């Protein structure tokens, strides 16, 4: 249901079941509320379950809010050391501007 | 003393004292007699001598390897490396998830390519998506029998293969005759598709929008440059 609501170019409803399924625990399901979107608060919680800055370094950076990321990981003795390659570079984009659709309710025909 | 002994001790022998050793806690030293590959090996996750823990890998020879190698590597934070052997073990899922985390589209071709080989449906959708590639997910779904959902897609991010698929889908239910089955209409009737006029298709925002893909949207951020996707780009996206 959260992917049709994904589909169809709009915002809401994906996130309160986002809410309401995160708070139904989560190790690998958080990246459904995040794609379409730009900004997560997942990553509150996020960093809870890895808690190693690293994530939340990778995931940070860019509201320009690595930075928090870095407090903690320096705190803890931090251990981060090297990287492989991933900079932001895949497109998290489409959907439905103006003319031609999204489809809350699709209409049809027995003809 | 023992050092005289030791050239006068081989193989086997090593091994044993190498897991007294291993009980004395002189790992490293334990390292130095190492004599197993498996022994080598356990000890080298202990031990973690990173490049050299891969020599004695050389070629692993098995990916479970990599895959308990892969945690501790993970661990060690040694991702430049550990992105070597995962890849190298293509273990995809752990993989993308750093992948993902600081997020990167070559990763994805490559990916893409491994998406093609996974064989459930669903991720590579996400990928297609991930992407940016309307037309990847409506090619997934084309070899799936997705059929309805694609047309769902083909709709709202408009390629217009709704009108394309829909006749195929459609088709189908026509095999599966009955009229209502069968279903009927693109610009007019039933549907009234581009003079319904309504949110998937045109050209200027799209020109905007050409552009926009190009650029990072900007807030504050860092080298993994910005994209957003929130109220704002709800508004422009209208306009």
């Amino acid at each position: 249901l959260s992917f049709l609501y994904l589909i169809t170019g709009n915002l809401e409803k994906l996130r309160k079941m986002m809410k309401i399924a995160e708070i139904r625990k989560d190790m690998s399901g958080h990246y459904q509320n995040a794609l379409y979107l730009g900004d997560v608060s997942e990553r509150v919680r996020i960093l809870k379950n890895c808690g190693q800055k690293s994530l939340a370094y990778l995931s940070a950076a860019t509201h320009g809010l690595d930075e928090e990321a870095e407090s903690l990981k320096e705190t803890f003795d931090p251990e981060k050391e090297t990287i492989p390659d991933i900079d932001p570079n895949a497109k998290l984009l489409q959907p439905p501007a103006p003319i031609m659709p999204l489809d809350t309710n699709w209409p049809l025909l027995t003809v | 003393m023992a050092d005289k002994v030791l050239p006068t001790i081989p193989k086997e022998q090593r091994t044993r004292v190498a897991h007294f050793l291993e009980k004395q806690g002189f790992k490293q030293q334990a390292l130095t007699v190492s004599t197993d590959p498996e022994h080598r090996f356990e000890l080298a996750l202990q031990l973690g001598e990173l490049k050299i823990a891969y020599q004695l890998a050389v070629e692993a020879e098995s990916e479970q390897k990599w895959k308990q190698l892969a945690e501790l590597a993970i661990s060690k934070c040694q991702f430049s490396l550990a992105q070597e052997c995962l890849h190298h073990a293509q273990d995809y899922g752990g993989l993308l998830l750093l992948a993902t985390a600081s997020g990167n589209a070559s990763m994805v071709n490559k990916l893409a390519e491994g998406a093609e080989r996974d064989g459930k449906n669903n991720v590579a959708f996400m990928s297609y998506f991930l992407q940016g590639k309307l037309d990847a997910c409506l090619e997934l779904l084309i070899r799936t029998g997705r059929l309805p959902e694609a047309a769902f897609l083909a709709r709202t991010y408009l390629p217009s293969q709704v009108s394309r698929v829909v006749k195929l889908w459609r088709e189908n239910l026509s095999k599966v005759n009955q009229k209502a089955a069968e279903s009927l209409a693109d610009p007019t009737e039933y549907e009234n598709l581009f003079p319904g006029l309504k949110e998937a298709f045109v050209v200027e925002e799209w020109v905007k929008e050409t552009h926009a893909d190009l650029w990072p949207a900007k807030q504050y951020p860092l080298v993994t440059p910005n994209e957003e996707r929130n109220v704002m780009e709800e508004a422009k996206g209208f306009q």
